[PDB]
């Protein structure tokens, strides 16, 4: 039942598109990150609610 | 308790929901682009690093006086529309580097100069410092000094002491990095720096050690025989290009000045001459005595000997004798640096690369 629960919970993982891959520029005091992408240019994304 | 519920409350509520409105402009669907060029309609055409074409209005919070041409705005994913105006993204990352706010110097080190050194504060420290001065007189306070001399004689560190007391960013500019070889490119790199000095206003702009190819003397960048029409002339172009009446003030150093081309000079512009001469032997005890405070000195070391022997010798060549000095007594783990130390030290470094003319007596 575990392993089943497992490979189940795994499954929607899988099945996500993911996510990309960059590096922090600078930050500001409206939770904004500018985060440049190697393949794609920079982009400013709003931080998540967990940091 | 009127005037705080009438204002406070709504002020603290208002900004709250200004930042909800920015979920539609600002959130998520967030990109950025460079701008290219702006239209009386409230439309511009902005071109993200991915080189896509964006034709959209003006939102709200900026004027088209901040949108300039070469500037990176802000757009957005799906409405695609321009946010406002930004700095450059990542910045230039020039902070310190020729440049910065407040460099430490005195003018203690710099002694001896004191004849010449009255000529660079008049021109540069008091108009700068004191702008009545010239406004009160209606006179014309000059606009660049010129630094001539031998090596050794602290050029850099003349400049470095007056930008303290001016409380300005003080710009510097490499010789060498100027006519660097690509393809071109000499007076691209020198619209950069000037530019950058416009837009702040530090009023304070000093080159150090003026090169360019006088004749060869690189390996990596050459440049060839066009790069020295493209580079000499660019920093004429800057003065010659634009009439700046108080603000940018050039200040012009290098070993030498005179084959240097005279439209370089650009007379009227620099209307001070200043020329380096080493310190005499009154002027070396206040140098001798800063590195010696720290220093521990024998029964038999007298200041007054080390000066005297001293003849034609820099301002580092002080500091180099109690350097030498001082390693050879660590070398022996010593606490007072004995008198034969700075003995062999007076003698060594005096005569070391050329002790003869090689020919004849001159």
């Amino acid at each position: 039942n575990d392993k089943v629960r497992f490979i189940k919970d795994e499954l929607r993982l899988l099945q996500e598109p993911g996510s990309y891959v960059g590096e922090v520029i600078k930050i500001v005091s409206d939770k904004k990150v500018l985060v440049k992408v190697q393949p794609e240019g920079k982009y400013i994304v709003d931080v998540a609610k967990d940091i | 308790f009127v005037s705080n519920s009438e204002i406070l409350k709504p002020f603290e509520k208002k900004q709250e929901e200004e930042k909800k409105q920015l979920e539609e402009i600002r959130g998520n669907p967030l990109s950025i682009g460079t701008l290219e060029e702006i239209i009386d309609d409230d439309h511009a055409i902005v071109t993200s690093p991915t080189m896509p074409d964006y034709y959209v209005s003006i939102l709200s919070f900026v004027d088209k006086e901040l949108l300039e041409p070469g500037c990176s705005v802000l757009l957005h994913h799906k409405t695609m529309s321009i946010v406002g105006v930004l700095q450059d993204d990542a910045d230039p990352m020039v902070s310190v580097m020729k440049m910065d706010k407040s460099p430490t110097e005195s003018y203690s080190d710099i002694g001896g100069l004191e004849s010449q050194i009255q000529e660079i504060k008049e021109s540069v420290e008091l108009p700068l410092t004191h702008p009545e001065l010239y406004e009160e007189m209606g006179i014309k306070p000059p606009k660049g000094v010129i630094l001539y001399g031998a090596p050794g004689t602290g050029k850099t560190l003349l400049a470095k002491a007056v930008a303290n007391q001016t409380s300005a960013t003080f710009l510097r500019i490499v010789g060498s990095e100027l006519i660097q070889k690509y393809l071109g490119d000499g007076p691209r790199l020198c619209r950069q720096i000037f530019k950058v000095a416009g837009e702040n206003a530090p009023s304070i702009v000093f080159i150090d050690e003026i090169d360019a190819i006088g004749t060869k003397r690189y390996d990596s960048n050459s440049g060839g025989e066009r790069e020295i029409q493209r580079t000499m002339l660019e920093l004429l172009n800057q003065l010659d290009g634009f009439d700046d009446r108080g603000d940018v003030k050039v200040i012009m150093a290098t070993n030498k000045i005179e084959t240097l081309d005279p439209a370089l000079i650009r007379p009227g512009r620099i209307d001070r001459k200043i020329l380096f001469e080493n310190p005499d032997l009154s002027t070396k005890k206040k140098i001798l005595g800063i590195h010696t405070s720290k220093m521990n000195l024998s029964e038999d070391v007298n200041l007054e000997t080390l000066v005297t022997t001293k003849d034609d010798l820099s301002g580092a060549d002080i500091q180099a004798m109690c350097t030498e000095a001082g390693l050879l007594a660590l070398r022996e783990r010593r606490m007072q640096v004995t008198a034969e130390d700075f003995k062999q030290a007076k003698e060594r470094v005096m005569k070391n690369k050329v002790e003869e003319n090689l020919e004849g007596l001159y």
